[PDB]
């Protein structure tokens, strides 16, 4: 139902990167402000910002002319990368509550705003109207908690997640500066949503999983097909070091495995040092290449490799907070396989607000020989109420005495269903209500080793002319210690 | 080729924010002369000049991640960019603890689960180079001294 932009469904590299290094995985979804080498902003000095208001209304009038020329219905406009600029259209901002979400949209992907509205019991006036999104009446709450009667909750809904959003007005001081190579541009913003804890609808694969390796192979194959489509020479031909520039972490055996079928290497003559396309091979059409890899699979892979980097940098609680575990836990809880402990360590807040998506399981002859009368006296002795003593049904009285039991054990030398499920359901609603209240609040908030052993390194270097000075350096930081000695221990084992 | 646009947020003092807001909503190119931005080669320092009046600026890192979302029909929204930086005008200093919205205040301190600076890797790279450029190396885990 979600229709991404044509740059997004075709997996263009600017928007969907082929390879992300370690410093680019640490800055995942937090791209720093890069310095330009060539352009107008590359020259140092003051630079005028340029007000786009004529550009916004000219583009909106032009898109309305396009829509009314095409019959007046709803149209699809995002067909070019230049449609995805911030210089036109009605921009809103969307802030996230969690630091690192389990899933996150790439640039160019679409999402919808759904206003879930539970009617009041009996008569209700109608959904409180909202500026953005479409309204839907939800008897069955999409989220973990349940909506109150007469409560409208907006939410981002797409294929990746579903998350409750809360409209706030912008600060009176903040504007939005779009910088490109040519200059600065300024918009005002008026609407900013706060996005609550995401409910994941797509499962992030694990590292070295079968789905992970399948996505890597299919992504490389799609890139190879699109390089063959872009080739202008008739027997379409590509170069290997284009693919080695795109995927530099790949061993070249895997790239040659992808090129083995569908291409062959010409060493001599014409097309030399090129991988020409085989003449019997039909290059797949655009819709087949789109059916190979989906953009949401690329977002799940990017979430996996970013979480791999964060875990790797931070040396089992953290492993539980990894998105493959949490996405598997939430999707399994939605089918009803298992339950989740809603208070735990996978909690992205670190306090009582928010949920944690980690799996929890959903889980003597003589009494009959008592001869009713003595069983009556025994029920009187235990303190059983007089109603059960009064009915005096032999079988019921003995069953009640058996229920009373007396227990005991020792060696030498109890609901497991409704109560557990009910506690999980009520807690999910309580956490959901608490999360909604904290995020909605327009109230101003006031600004507010195991061994105990340090590391010392002595050394020996030679100075200019002739000298043999020795430097003793002490590292008191337990973080530098761990990374230092971990490498030293690994080296002790590299030989 | 296409280069992803880089959007950031500019925060101004409130009177200067009111003048810049009035000049933006007016829409003339008069604003272009009035508002300039000079970013220093530190990378985290600047001047924003409103009506040729210099203001001191710092480019700070925001604790949450924002995303600009454009729309044509106000029912389907397309993500255009990721915002993580703010040029407030008036290292640890270049990190902002609060979020832009009112509910997100002291988010880094209270609403964020403990997370690592990934810094330490760069420090280890500096120590490894000194080790490899030496002759002998003596490691010793120590006690109080």
């Amino acid at each position: 139902i979600i229709q991404h932009s044509i740059p997004a469904v075709e997996l263009r590299q600017p928007f969907f990167p082929t390879h992300m290094g370690p410093i680019k995985l640490r800055q995942f979804h937090r791209p720093p402000l890069k310095k330009y080498s060539f352009g107008a902003l590359s020259q140092p000095g003051p630079h005028s910002v340029q007000p786009l208001l004529k550009h916004i209304k000219k583009k909106a009038k032009m898109r309305e002319q396009e829509r009314q020329a095409s019959g007046g219905g709803e149209m699809f406009f995002m067909r070019t990368p230049q449609d995805l600029t911030g210089k036109d259209g009605d921009l809103i901002l969307a802030e996230y509550s969690e630091e690192n979400g389990p899933l996150m949209m790439q640039v160019g992907m679409a999402t919808k705003i759904k206003n879930y509205y539970k009617r009041k019991p009996g008569k209700d006036p109608g959904a409180p109207d909202c500026k953005y999104g479409e309204t839907v009446y939800c008897h069955t709450s999409p989220f973990l908690g349940s909506l109150h009667p007469g409560q409208l909750l907006q939410a981002f809904e797409n294929n990746l997640f579903r998350a409750p959003i809360y409209l706030h007005k912008m600060p009176e001081t903040d504007f939005l500066i779009i910088r490109t190579r040519q200059g600065y541009y300024i918009r005002e913003l008026v609407d900013i949503f706060v996005v609550g804890q995401q409910c994941p609808l797509f499962e992030v694969p694990g590292p070295n999983s079968k789905r992970a390796n399948t996505h890597i192979r299919d992504f490389l194959q799609v890139f190879i097909y699109r390089l063959f489509w872009k080739s202008k020479d008739r027997p379409r031909r590509i170069r290997m070091e284009d693919i080695k520039k795109a995927f530099p972490s790949h061993s070249e055996s895997s790239i040659r495995k992808r090129l083995k079928l569908c291409a062959d290497f010409k060493r001599t003559g014409m097309d030399s040092n090129w991988w020409v396309l085989k003449s019997d091979f039909r290059l797949p059409t655009e819709e087949e290449i789109r059916a190979m890899v989906s953009p949401e699979q690329c977002c799940a892979y990017y979430s996996m490799i970013a979480a791999e980097q964060r875990l790797k940098d931070a040396g089992d609680d953290e492993v539980r907070t990894a998105p493959w575990n949490t996405t598997r836990a939430f999707i399994a809880a939605m089918k009803g396989k298992c339950l989740l402990e809603v208070t735990g360590v996978a909690d992205p807040t670190g306090c009582g607000e928010g949920f944690s998506y980690v799996k929890i399981p959903n889980k003597d002859a003589d009494l009959r020989r008592l001869s009713l009368k003595n069983a009556k006296q025994l029920l009187r002795k235990f303190g059983v109420p007089e109603e059960e003593i009064k009915k005096l049904s032999r079988w019921e009285v003995i069953d009640v005495v058996r229920t009373m039991s007396t227990e005991q054990a020792r060696s030498g030398e109890r609901f497991s269903v409704a109560e557990h499920q009910e506690r999980y359901k009520e807690e999910c609603q309580r956490i959901f209500d608490l999360q909604n209240k904290v995020l909605s609040s327009t109230e101003v908030l006031s600004t507010d080793s195991a061994t105990g052993r340090c590391l010392k390194i002595y050394r020996t270097f030679r100075d200019e002319e002739g000298k043999e000075y020795v430097r003793c350096e002490t590292v008191r930081k337990p973080a530098v210690i761990d990374a230092y000695v971990r490498i030293r221990t690994t080296k002790d084992e590299e030989f | 080729p296409h280069e992803l646009e880089s959007q950031f947020i500019l925060r101004l003092p409130p009177e200067y924010a009111s003048t810049v807001r009035r000049a933006v909503q007016s829409g003339h190119v008069n604003l272009k002369d009035r508002l300039t931005i000079e970013l220093h080669p530190d990378g985290r320092h600047g001047i924003v000049r409103v009506d040729r009046v210099p203001l001191a600026s710092k480019l700070v890192d925001l604790p949450c991640v924002m995303e600009s979302l454009k729309t044509i029909d106000k029912k389907t929204f397309y993500k255009t960019a990721d915002i993580c930086q703010m040029l407030v005008s008036t290292e640890k200093k270049f990190i902002w603890n609060h979020g832009i919205t009112l509910p997100l205040k002291n988010v880094r301190k209270r609403r964020f689960r403990k997370t690592a600076k990934k810094d330490v890797e760069k420090e280890v790279k500096r120590l490894l180079s000194t080790d490899a450029e030496a002759v002998s190396t003596r490691w010793e885990i120590i006690a109080e001294d």
